[PDB]
């Protein structure tokens, strides 16, 4: 190689050093993805913890990115398949559009390229659900006939201080999504359900714990333990 | 872009001196730098070369062991340290920038030189020293000691034009490519050990001295030069 | 079938 | 919306067309006339191979 | 009113269908039956170009066929020297999400676009020894999918808002727009004359647009799912499309009808990127099944496998001179085959 | 009798281990697995311990079968230097993999800062340095000589000094790494145990960790136990002891035969890499 060629090799080595340092800095952050529909408090929940919008936060000196893209997401969702998790927030209080929320969870869960991307489910607006079920004007059995035969599963113990009807309704809504998740999970990627509210402040600790569990599963997979 | 160098002056032989060159208008970390001296009665000749990141440092045979070159990217400065200078070391010093990637144009910008007054190598020849010549095409022929054709197919010959009382500017790099802003009238063609430079429709302010440089291997060697007069 | 070679190899040249 | 669609269909209706056999023959002729310039179909010598 | 318009539209559609059915006289497989097959072809990884830290999502060869620009989801736009595995430039992007890449025919500029809805143009060979954003073309509603140059001043960009747009770089605003698609325009390719271009959307249909007048000339439908990529025949009168149907299809311009379909029972995976050869006898392809399948352009028989990648092959390029083929996959290494 | 089954057994062990380790090494080099801490540690264990121990098996087989050393003087020292060097590298890499597993399980996010591939290469260099320090004098522990009228390769070392090296290599190479794996996997299993899929995954991890620890204990236990019996008890010379010697050597090689299987080849991820390289 001539002088110009050795110099070009030196420049390439400098370029590669810069690239590897930038990659080492970039791999330190946990990327997420925020998905939802209208009348879902994704904006509220992201503001509480604060083309494409992005938020940045950190907990326990661990940095996160949460991206949300502002239908027919079957194409651009290919980019977000190296993300550590997908955050799925739904309006569990709304009964009219809860079935299309189940259909959406079917669409993302059974996606071909998200075959190993875990999902974090946020059943948002729990207080709206509580007031709706206390009012009694709208019944879940009207929209979901199988709710009548559903009973609260044993060893539930949701939290001290809710009516049995509220717990029954929210557990039924959670079980729908859990069954959709576990129909074809196969153990490569799992679903983490959570009951978030509009005023709850501990929405970053839940995401931190879920990302920690996802990374633990990935580490188990790399060590050939599973 | 600007390159301004400070240093030099009347120094007794054997003394120590430092020259500092400051660059503006470009990213100094990327470019590699060259220190080149020109004696008052002689042509250009290579002195030192510092690479980007200072990974590789090259010195000429004559100044090896008593010269030093270094750079400071955050300060955007280049330091040349001269120890035990000689009586013939009195010359004008130029700082030259060169970026080294595929298709790049090395030695494109020459900084303003200083003045320092005191109290094997590929031999390249230019047959013609002074040629009287506007409106007439002029050919300058440069001969190389060995063929300047590597295996990859790149010929490494550079042509530099020095205007009276002005820093040289790059004209042709790799014997074929024309540097930015060079008029289409200039052309360059040749093969190993025999190269030519053709100028068409010569006009005012076109005179100067043309030097041929080889970059096949270090140390770099400049030609004697060809002077053009009206 | 403790060969002289192996019997030495485990024990040692002092007491084969 | 219907007016734009019907206008586009009317515009596309009036178009010169060529029999599939002639287009196939042209494709085959172009394919065979440049078979010597393809370094993927016809392997290139390792000495002349830049890579 | 509405009933009469629907009847007229149905009559025109039936007339066009009858016109295209009457022009189909002999199958192209029946014409090239007595043609020697290309035979089994083995291509080895001549150069592996490592240096990307994330999945490579686009690619383009320079006009010189020596420098190739690779866009990856780690936010870089490395411009490799293919012969020596040298990185000429490494451009850090403003937005990590990049879905397209383009290298100008003159070579001075590159362009990249992604989920940011903005096509960024970078000027490479300039003064001051830096590559810097020249124009941030904005005005698309959906994500950008494929951007392709015409000259130093004009660009074509297909976006996820079911449209394509021809921009002038100097002005910064669209000079022409092409609408009519129903789904996301997922791919784009030009013609050697640079007068027409064919775009495939997620509505399982392709369209042929004219750059100058900006009116659609033909629409092709033979696919059962979204067309994930498209490549154009070297002649200028045909092209090839690849869907998620695990099938390629060869369409033509003058006769306005599908010629062949490439498919095998053993492959079910979708097609990510298709490309031709310099002559047009061979047709590369890239599949989700972590490899590539070579299909003869006149026999539809699998002529070989390029099984070198660990993850799905994303982009597939063939040099201007046809000397090599570059496959970029989500394994972050893009390989040269010859 | 035994003379017809001994070389067959040694060849069988040689073949199974060499095939398994060539598989593991090929997969870890060019199976698409990029450099990472776990890959570097598994690669180190595979190549170093397993390939080198089984490449040095044939020579102990010749000791037990050929009636006399036939490899000269340079080999009679270099071979045993390599044997004990790679036994030490084995045990150290097993300890390193155990500690690395604890770091990547208990601290999935901050170990990510700590467990960079650079630190993995530093740890590999350190374990090799300790191994070469410990297996140093074995380069002169074994020497060639003439016993009766025939050539022999045997320990040429004063009985106190020979005993001292035996005790030292046992305590370090066995006790320290076995202690490290035992403690670290005990803490990891404790932490892991404090959905059906989650229960199944935890069960699989517990089973694999138990299998690894049991292997590293039981396979190298008999050899060191027999050497300690030689130095600290009335060890008779009998056909029974000859069978025991063959068995101890066989299980010592069996550890290194089944390490590539247990660590890598029984996971579907590694198998997918192997399918890709094929």
């Amino acid at each position: 190689v001539s002088a110009e060629d050795k110099a070009a090799a030196e420049r390439s080595k400098m370029i590669d050093k810069n690239l590897r340092e930038d990659g080492e800095k970039a791999r330190r952050t946990l990327r997420l993805l925020l998905l939802g529909a209208d009348n879902s408090g994704k904006s509220t929940i992201v503001k509480q913890m604060r083309g494409i919008f992005e938020t940045k936060f950190q907990v326990d000196k661990v940095n996160f990115h949460m991206f949300d893209v502002g239908d027919e997401r079957r194409k651009w969702i290919q980019c977000f398949n190296d993300v550590t998790a997908i955050i799925f927030v739904v309006d569990s209080s709304d009964y009219n559009r809860l079935q299309e929320a189940l259909n959406d969870f079917k669409s993302i869960w059974n996606n071909r390229w998200l075959r190993t991307i875990s999902v974090i489910l946020f059943l948002n607006k729990q207080d709206l659900l509580a007031e709706k079920v206390l009012a009694g004007k709208s019944k879940i059995e009207d929209y979901f006939p199988e709710f009548a035969r559903y009973t609260t599963p044993e060893a539930a113990t949701p939290e001290p201080g809710d009516d049995p009807r509220v717990t029954r309704a929210k557990y039924f809504i959670r079980k729908e999504f859990v069954d959709i998740s576990t129909a074809s999970g196969d153990g490569r990627h799992i679903c983490y359900p959570h009951f978030t509210c509009a005023v709850d402040t501990e929405n970053a600790r839940r995401i931190f714990n879920d990302c920690k569990d996802i990374i633990l599963q990935m580490n188990l997979r790399e060590y050939n333990l599973v | 872009v600007q390159l301004v160098e400070s240093g030099g002056g009347l120094v007794q032989p054997g003394g120590s001196r430092k020259l500092s060159c400051s660059a503006s208008g470009f990213a100094f970390s990327s470019f590699g730098m060259h220190w080149v001296r020109q004696a008052p009665e002689k042509g250009l000749e290579w002195v030192a070369y510092i690479s980007s990141g200072s990974g590789t440092i090259y010195y000429a045979d004559t100044v090896k062991g008593r010269f030093t070159i270094s750079r400071d990217d955050p300060k955007n400065t280049l330091f040349l340290q001269m120890t035990s200078l000689r009586s013939e070391d009195t010359a004008m010093y130029y700082c030259v920038r060169s970026i080294y990637y595929y298709g790049s144009s090395p030695f494109d910008f020459w900084g303003q030189g200083t003045t320092l007054t005191v109290s094997s190598d590929i031999v390249m020849t230019q047959a013609t020293s002074s040629v009287p010549v506007p409106g007439e095409s002029v050919s300058i022929s440069c001969r190389s000691s060995k063929s300047l054709l590597h295996s990859n197919g790149n010929t490494y010959l550079y042509w530099f034009l020095q205007r009276p009382g002005q820093s040289p500017q790059l004209l042709i790099y790799r014997m074929s490519n024309l540097a930015s802003g060079v008029p289409d009238r200039f052309s360059g063609s040749g093969s190993g050990t025999a190269f030519t430079l053709t100028i068409s429709r010569l006009e005012a302010e076109d005179v100067g001295v043309y030097y041929c440089m080889q970059h096949l291997e270090y140390p770099l060697t400049f030609g004697a030069g060809t002077k053009l007069e009206l | 079938g403790w060969t002289l070679n192996s019997a030495g190899y485990l024990l040692g040249p002092h007491a084969v | 919306q219907a007016r734009k669609l019907v206008e586009q269909l009317k515009m596309e209706a009036n178009i010169d067309r060529i029999k599939v056999s002639k287009a196939a023959a042209d494709l085959m002729a172009y394919c065979e006339a440049h078979a010597k310039e393809d370094p993927l179909l016809t392997p290139v010598p390792a000495s002349e191979n830049p890579f | 009113e509405l009933d009469q318009l629907r009847q007229e539209a149905e009559q025109l559609k039936n007339q066009i269908r009858d016109a295209r059915k009457a022009c189909a006289d002999a199958t192209l497989s029946q014409i090239t039956n007595n043609i020697d097959p290309v035979g089994r072809i083995q291509m080895r990884t001549r150069r592996t170009l490592r240096g990307h830290l994330a999945k490579i999502y686009a690619m383009h060869w320079g006009t010189d066929s020596r420098l190739l620009v690779s866009a990856s989801q780690d936010g870089k736009l490395i411009i490799w020297d293919s012969y020596t595995t040298n990185k000429v430039h490494a451009i850090p992007l403003r937005s990590s999400w990049v879905m397209t890449c383009a290298y100008a025919p003159s070579g001075n500029y590159v362009a990249c676009g992604g989920l940011d809805n903005i096509c960024s143009i970078y000027n490479l060979k300039t003064r001051e020894g830096n590559v810097r954003v020249s124009r941030e073309l904005a005005g698309h509603t959906g994500y950008l999918s494929c951007c392709r140059f015409l000259d130093d001043n004009q660009i074509v960009t297909s976006s996820g808002d079911t449209t394509c747009a021809l921009w002038d770089i100097e002005t910064g605003q669209q000079t022409t727009t092409f609408t009519g698609h129903t789904g996301d325009v997922m791919s784009l390719s030009l013609a050697p004359d640079t007068r027409l271009f064919v775009s495939g959307a997620c509505d399982a249909s392709a369209k042929l647009w004219d750059v100058r007048e900006g009116m659609c000339r033909q629409t092709f439908t033979g696919h059962e799912s979204d067309i994930n990529a498209i490549c154009f025949f070297p002649n200028g009168n045909a092209f090839a499309t690849g869907s998620d149907d695990a099938t390629c299809r060869l369409f033509d311009l003058r006769a306005d009808q599908e010629l062949m379909t490439y498919s095998h029972d053993n492959i079910i995976c979708g097609i990510t990127s298709v490309s031709f050869s310099k002559s047009g006898r061979l047709l590369l392809a890239g599949y989700d099944d972590f490899n590539c399948n070579v299909w003869d352009a006149l026999k539809a028989d699998r002529a070989g496998v390029l099984a070198g990648h660990d993850n799905r092959v994303s982009c597939l390029g063939v040099t201007d001179d046809g000397m090599a083929v570059a496959t970029g996959s989500w394994d972050s290494f893009l390989k040269i085959w010859n | 009798p035994e003379a017809v089954i001994v070389p067959l057994l040694f060849a069988l062990i040689f073949l199974v281990g060499t095939v398994g380790n060539t598989l593991v090494l090929a997969v870890l080099l060019r199976g698409g697995q990029a450099v990472s801490t776990t890959n570097l540690f598994i690669l180190n264990l595979g190549v170093a311990d397993l390939c080198f121990i089984l490449c040095c098996v044939p020579f102990q087989a010749t000791i037990y079968t050929l009636d006399g050393w036939v490899f000269g003087s340079l080999l009679c020292k270099a071979v045993h230097f390599l044997i004990f060097l790679t036994m030490h590298a084995s045990s150290f890499t097993l300890a390193a993999v155990s500690l690395d597993r604890y770091l990547a399980i208990r601290y999935p996010l901050h170990s990510r800062e700590l467990r960079t591939p650079r630190n993995a290469l530093a740890a590999i260099g350190l374990i090799w340095g300790l191994s070469l320090l410990f297996s140093g004098p074995y380069l002169s522990y074994y020497q060639q000589s003439q016993l009766a009228n025939l050539t022999v390769c045997h320990p040429a070392w004063s009985a106190p000094r020979r005993r001292a090296m035996d005790i030292c290599t046992f305590v370090f190479s066995y006790l320290l790494p076995v202690l490290v794996l035992g403690l670290t996997y005990a803490r990891t299993l404790r932490y892991l145990w404090r959905g059906s899929g989650a229960r199944r995954a935890k069960r699989k991890v517990t089973r694999m960790i138990l299998i690894v620890a049991a292997l590293f204990c039981l396979c190298w236990m008999p050899h060191h136990a027999l050497i300690l019996c030689v130095w600290f008890g009335q060890f008779p010379l009998t056909r029974a002891t000859y069978a025991l010697r063959i068995l101890s050597h066989l299980v010592s090689y069996a550890n290194s035969c089944v390490n590539p299987i247990v660590y890598a080849l029984v996971s579907k991820h590694f198998r997918k890499g192997f399918r890709t390289i094929c």
